[PDB]
């Protein structure tokens, strides 16, 4: 797996019975969050860890054809059959490099 | 929201 992209976010998944946002794994504050890329059958996936103890919080495929909408310039978010997640970048750098390497992604994908 | 952030 190769790193294609760092960014800096709080990760969040949607409590769709609750109509909230909650903190992805359950534990509030920021993550270095990755595409890694895994070139032998060019997949991709989104896998972020929190700053400070290492948890990681997201671990999900990245589908060909996923609607990946930028909500604002400092939180992006997309869905698939299970869950709705979202980004909270630190910045609109972070933001902006993400978004890159997810529409790259979803390009050669 | 900051309530949920
Ligand atoms: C508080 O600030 C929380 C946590 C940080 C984050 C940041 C910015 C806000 C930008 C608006 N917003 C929302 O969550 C909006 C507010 C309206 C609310 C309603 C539905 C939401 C949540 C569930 C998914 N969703 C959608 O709107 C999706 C968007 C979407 C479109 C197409 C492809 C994929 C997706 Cl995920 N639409 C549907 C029908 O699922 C949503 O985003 N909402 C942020 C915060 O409140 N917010």
């Amino acid at each position: 797996e190769q790193s294609i992209c760092q960014a800096r976010a709080a990760v969040m998944v949607y409590d769709d019975a609750n109509k909230k946002w909650v903190p992805a794994g359950g534990s509030t504050g920021f993550s270095r969050v990755h595409i890694y890329h895994h070139t032998g059958n060019n997949t991709f996936r989104v896998v972020g860890r929190k700053i400070q103890d290492h948890q990681v919080v997201i671990n999900c495929a990245i589908p060909k054809g996923l609607k990946y909408n930028q909500a604002t310039q400092t939180f992006h978010q997309w869905r698939d059959a299970r869950q709705v997640y979202g980004l909270n970048f630190g910045s609109k750098e972070d933001a902006n490099v993400f978004a890159s390497a997810m529409m790259h992604a979803l390009e050669v994908l | 929201t900051e309530d949920e952030l």
